[PDB]
């Protein structure tokens, strides 16, 4: 338990880091949250939505 | 039938083709939600309702 001081740093770092990728996963309003199945669904005029 | 009454007709195990319907001038409203008409040939669903 001593060495929290230098552990809390790495937990943090992996935790921004999971979160950020963790944020790939969102809809945010849109049909899909990939990509790839949005270009190959939608029509070009309407993708840009 | 009527509309309280309405068909639903299960589809499945096809070789679909949407082009001979894309391509018909029968239909006075041809309205697609969320999938581009001339897109239908190269997707594959699970199921269809009628």
């Amino acid at each position: 338990s001593a060495l929290g001081k230098l552990q809390n740093v790495v937990n943090q770092n992996a935790q921004a880091l999971n979160t950020l990728v963790k944020q790939l996963s969102s809809n945010f309003g849109a049909i899909s949250s990939v990509l790839n199945d949005i270009l190959s669904r939608l029509d070009p005029p309407e993708a840009e939505v | 039938a009527s509309v309280y009454a309405w068909n639903r007709k299960r589809i499945s195990n096809c070789v679909a083709d949407y082009s001979v319907l894309y391509n018909s001038a029968s239909f006075s409203t041809f309205k697609c939600y969320g999938v581009s008409p001339t897109k239908l040939n190269d997707l594959c669903f699970t199921n269809v309702y009628a």
